[PDB]
């Protein structure tokens, strides 16, 4: 619904047509701070409870591996 | 003169849902998953008309129908793994549908929550019995051992097992009610679906910010549209890399032998997507225990809108709650490598653990969480 | 105490609504209490709020952030939804008490 | 001082035209206007010469959202030829076929441009209207319409399809028609002495010479259906338009609508 | 006034 969705005053918006523009302007040196900016502003809270299950992991098929061993 | 794609009888309605419907602009690629849901359950139909019109299962050598279709019917081999392979697709993203909805504060719309969640069970229903179906050796383990499981409530178990099994081991009509309504509830699934998407067209959709979005909407097409066909092509891409060089890597090799219930499988499991699942089973010490534990996840599930004490919608300005909800994430992790191992120590204390700590998270520690960050930002 | 308003304007920093120009009150999660909150306030301050989530959406549909001399910093972070949703929430809450007798 | 010396590089003799209409004897007026005019300093007194640098038409789209205003205006324009071309006359023959609207206008529904009588038969529009404007080897050529919001992207739907019927189904009636006004345009408009001063001082300052309204004619004349096809589908298949708007205009679509309703899929 | 405004400079996405 077009037309009847807000109200919205004093705002302008300025825009290009497709053709007169780059489709990738400025790729890799644009786009590369930008994913590296992201990853460390997200990065601190994905990781650590993945490196932590990792080693639950570890811990696991370690004690599974060491679970008899020819016990004396 | 008039228009014709607004004046059209026919045309309305997909303009209406397709062509002008306004969208956030800011949506990210995890709404283009739930576009994948919907093509991905049309290529399992598309296989399963394959895996009917050409084919006759039995009840008895249902094993032996499946190696001549891999063998002796052309391009069998690629429909059937095609199937196999989309239905591990599909519930990989059912899985990363459900976590987008779970994280950006989309489940404050009540019925189309609800009513995935009832296409949650059906997904698992159909899975689960397609599984039953190609009859395997664990995959007959499977079914009677769950089927121990559901026999026990009075008047309900008890007499659909005697309604879809003639016998307990075999006679002589025993898998074809499995593959009546593993035929059929699929097109619920369907029509569970598009009744989600009435519902979603009815309340519009959410952007990841979880603001309102009606300062900024775009036409669907051509943006969406393109979004999701790049989307289409890419999980196709997956899809058919997951046939058609690894077809045997989310599969295992327990069922590729024929059923017979005087041999014990060494170790047992469902298929992977069930496998966390099965951890709750051997996490409590009952079996009417296990179901309703089963229940109890998928209805914490439902009950998450419940939960939102929190006066901010999504989860991009609530690190507490996101450092919570990526512990949830690790947590099926783990419960999906417990249901995997064999019952054992200390993997038992692991699923006790991993159990307590799911149930802990979702129910009380994410709306405390959120207390804790509206008192931390001086809005009570 | 002091080293709880460090934490504070630090969780508030780390929070991140301040780096789309976001205030504090723009992240509400829009209720009915909400929905009459925004009814209820004057024109310009509903015109700034437009203006900064229309903003806001559109440095997140490229994925990019403000630059930090034009951040949100804590000490203009003011309250202006403050009192018309407490005055909202009080004459809901006396509305639910005079249908509960 | 820089209103001083913008006066003083740009009001130059030759750069001047002194034009006169009506009641007037040629060389009493020469004679007074040697008497009175042959002081300008026309030298160039730091030597810098203003030369008219060629500007390029880019499509661009600029929209001005405030919903308190009770109408939206559009302005959707793409590049014209200039003055020097003569393909803006058949582009004003074109106008002539899409011609303009008012509430007002006393035809009712039997208009014969299609867009009009659309118009008033859908009640789409408070008024549109088609311009041509030229500069100096460029201009603009487009519509303009005021109209209430929730009409205006069913309005740019019929006004694309008015054009791309000037690529392809212009037939010689209309192209008649089109001719037959633009020749009524040409010569009413040139009544009274201040529109023939106006047109005498243009025509010296764009094209270098009056044009008589003779050659008009046979510039007019000279026009039939196919030339205006291919000439609409040089100035208008393909191409980028220029889209301003102003009012309650959430329903007025992107640049990629537009852009890509500014070509059929059929040839 | 709307002859104070200008559009931006397209120059770093403008071929
Ligand atoms: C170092 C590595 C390269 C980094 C780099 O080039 O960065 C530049 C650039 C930086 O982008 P940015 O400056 O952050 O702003 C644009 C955004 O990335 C957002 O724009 P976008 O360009 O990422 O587009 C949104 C998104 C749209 O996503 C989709 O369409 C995919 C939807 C999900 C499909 C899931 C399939 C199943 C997955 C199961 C697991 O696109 C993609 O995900 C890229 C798909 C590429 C397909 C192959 C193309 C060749 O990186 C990319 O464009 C990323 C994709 C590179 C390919
Ligand atoms: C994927 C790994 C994590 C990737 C990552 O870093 O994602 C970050 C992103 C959150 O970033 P956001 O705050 O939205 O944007 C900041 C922009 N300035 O994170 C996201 O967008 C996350 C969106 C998906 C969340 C769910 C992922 C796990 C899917 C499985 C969930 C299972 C739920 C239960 C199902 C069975 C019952
Ligand atoms: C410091 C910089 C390091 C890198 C150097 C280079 C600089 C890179 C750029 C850095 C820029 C600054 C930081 C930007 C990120 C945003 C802030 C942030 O993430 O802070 C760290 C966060 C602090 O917590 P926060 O949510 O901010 O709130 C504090 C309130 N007390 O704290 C965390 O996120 C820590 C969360 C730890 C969670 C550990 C969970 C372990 C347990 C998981 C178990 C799961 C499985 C359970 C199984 C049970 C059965 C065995
Ligand atoms: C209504 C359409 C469907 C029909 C007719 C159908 C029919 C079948 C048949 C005949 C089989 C046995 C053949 C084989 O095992 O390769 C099968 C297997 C299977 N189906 Fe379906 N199916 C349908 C839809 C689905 C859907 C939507 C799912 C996903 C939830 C699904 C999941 C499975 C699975 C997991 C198997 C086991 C594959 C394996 O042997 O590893 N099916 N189906
Ligand atoms: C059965 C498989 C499913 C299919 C085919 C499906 C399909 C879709 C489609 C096509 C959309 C619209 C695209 C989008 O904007 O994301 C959507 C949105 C949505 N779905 Fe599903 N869905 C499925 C399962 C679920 C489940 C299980 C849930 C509940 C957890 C769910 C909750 C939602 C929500 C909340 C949205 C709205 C997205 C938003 O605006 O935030 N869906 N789904």
């Amino acid at each position: 619904e077009f037309g009847n969705l807000a109200r919205i005053r004093h705002v302008i918006s300025y825009s290009l047509s497709p053709f007169e523009q780059r489709a990738f302007p400025s790729y890799f040196s644009k786009g590369i701070p930008n994913v590296l900016r992201r990853t460390r502003e997200r990065i601190l809270r994905v990781a650590p409870p993945f490196v932590v299950v990792y080693l639950i992991y570890t811990w696991g098929n370690q004690e599974f591996e060491q679970s008899k061993r020819k016990n004396p | 003169m008039t228009n014709m794609r607004k004046t059209h009888p026919l045309f309305k309605i997909i303009n209406h849902s397709f062509i002008d419907l306004p969208a956030p602009s800011n949506i990210s690629s995890w709404w283009n998953f739930g576009s994948l849901l919907g093509v991905c359950l049309m290529v399992q139909i598309i296989t399963g008309l394959f895996l009917a019109m050409h084919y006759t299962s039995d009840t008895m050598t249902a094993f032996s129908s499946v190696t001549h279709i891999c063998r002796d019917v052309n391009y069998g081999w690629l429909i059937r793994y095609m199937h196999a392979n989309g239905a591990s697709m599909f519930f990989i993203c059912l899985f990363l549908h459900v976590g987008r909805g779970l994280y950006y504060g989309s489940y404050t719309f009540m019925e189309t929550w609800n009513i995935g969640v009832l296409l949650l069970f059906a997904v698992m229903a159909t899975a689960f019995m397609g599984y039953v179906l190609p009859w395997g050796q664990m995959s007959f383990w499977g079914a009677t051992v769950i089927t121990n499981l559901l026999s026990a409530i009075p008047y309900i178990g008890t007499t659909l097992v005697e309604w879809i099994w003639g016998g307990f081991s075999v006679d002589k009509a025993t898998l074809t009610r499995f593959f009546a309504f593993h035929f059929i509830l699929p097109f619920i699934i369907a029509a569970l679906a598009i009744v989600h998407l009435l519902f979603l067209h009815e309340t519009g959709s959410n952007n990841p910010t979880g603001l309102n979005s009606d300062a900024d909407k775009i036409p669907f097409h051509p943006y969406y549209t393109i979004k999701d066909i790049l989307g289409i092509l890419i999980m196709f891409l997956i899809l058919m890399t997951l046939v058609l060089f690894f077809p045997d890597m989310l599969g295992d090799p327990d069922n590729y032998m024929p059923a017979n219930p005087l041999n014990t499988p060494p170790h047992i499991k469902p298929e992977w997507y069930f496998l966390f699942a099965y951890a709750i089973l051997r996490s409590i010490p009952n079996k009417l225990g296990g179901v309703l534990a089963l229940i109890l996840s998928i209805l914490i599930l439902a009950l998450m809108p419940f939960l939102h004490t929190s006066k901010q919608r999504s989860l991009m300005f609530r690190p507490i709650t996101q450092i919570l909800y990526w512990i949830l994430v690790a947590n099926l992790l783990i419960l999906t490598w417990i249901g995997g191992q064999p019952v054992e120590h200390p993997f038992i204390i692991i699923g006790q653990l991993a159990s307590i700590s799911y149930f802990s998270i979702i129910l009380i520690l994410m709306p405390i969480s959120g207390i804790i960050e509206d008192k931390m930002l001086k809005l009570y | 105490s002091k080293w709880l308003d460090g934490f504070r304007k630090w969780y508030y920093n780390a929070a991140g609504f301040n780096k789309l120009g976001l205030m504090r009150d723009d992240t509400l999660h829009e209720t009915e209490d909400v929905k009459e909150a925004i009814r209820r306030l004057p024109e310009d301050l509903y015109n700034d709020r437009m203006f900064r989530i229309k903003r806001a959406l559109d440095l997140t549909m490229r994925h990019q952030i403000l630059p930090k001399d034009q951040w949100t910093k804590y000490e203009e972070d003011k309250f202006y939804l403050e009192p018309y949703l407490k005055e909202v929430i009080r004459e809901r809450k006396e509305r639910e008490e005079w249908a509960k007798k | 001082t820089d209103l001083t010396d913008y006066l003083n590089r740009h009001y130059k003799a030759p750069r001047m035209v002194l034009a006169a209409a009506g009641g007037v004897e040629h060389q009493q007026l020469l004679d007074l206007a040697q008497k009175h005019l042959s002081s300008v300093s026309r030298v160039y007194e730091e030597d810098a010469v203003p030369g008219l640098t060629p500007c390029r038409f880019t499509g661009s789209e600029i929209r001005h959202r405030d919903d308190a205003l009770p109408l939206a205006h559009v302005a959707i324009a793409v590049e014209g030829p200039g003055w020097a071309n003569p393909d803006n006359v058949t582009l004003q023959v074109a106008n002539a076929i899409i011609g303009h609207y008012d509430c007002t206008y006393g035809g009712g529904v039997h208009l014969s441009s299609p867009l009009a009588s659309v118009a008033v038969a859908n009640k789409l529009c408070q008024s549109f209207q088609t311009f041509n404007i030229s500069y100096s080897d460029t201009g603009l050529l487009g519509a303009h319409f005021v109209c209430d919001a929730m009409s205006i992207d069913d309005m740019v739907f019929f006004l694309q399809g008015q054009w791309m019927r000037l690529c392809t189904s212009a037939t010689e009636s209309e192209v008649t028609r089109g001719k037959n006004i633009l020749r009524n345009a040409l010569v009413s408009h040139l009544d009274g002495t201040t529109p023939v001063c106006e047109d005498i001082g243009r025509s010296l300052l764009t094209y270098g010479r009056r044009i008589p309204l003779a050659e008009w004619e046979s510039r007019i004349q000279e026009v039939d259906a196919q030339m205006l096809r291919d000439i609409c589908s040089k100035y208008f298949y393909d191409q980028c338009p220029a889209v301003a708007g102003y009012g309650p205009i959430e329903q007025l679509p992107d640049y990629n609508r537009i852009r890509s309703g500014m070509f059929w899929l059929r040839f | 006034s709307h002859t104070d405004v200008k559009v931006p400079d397209f120059s770093d996405y403008r071929r």
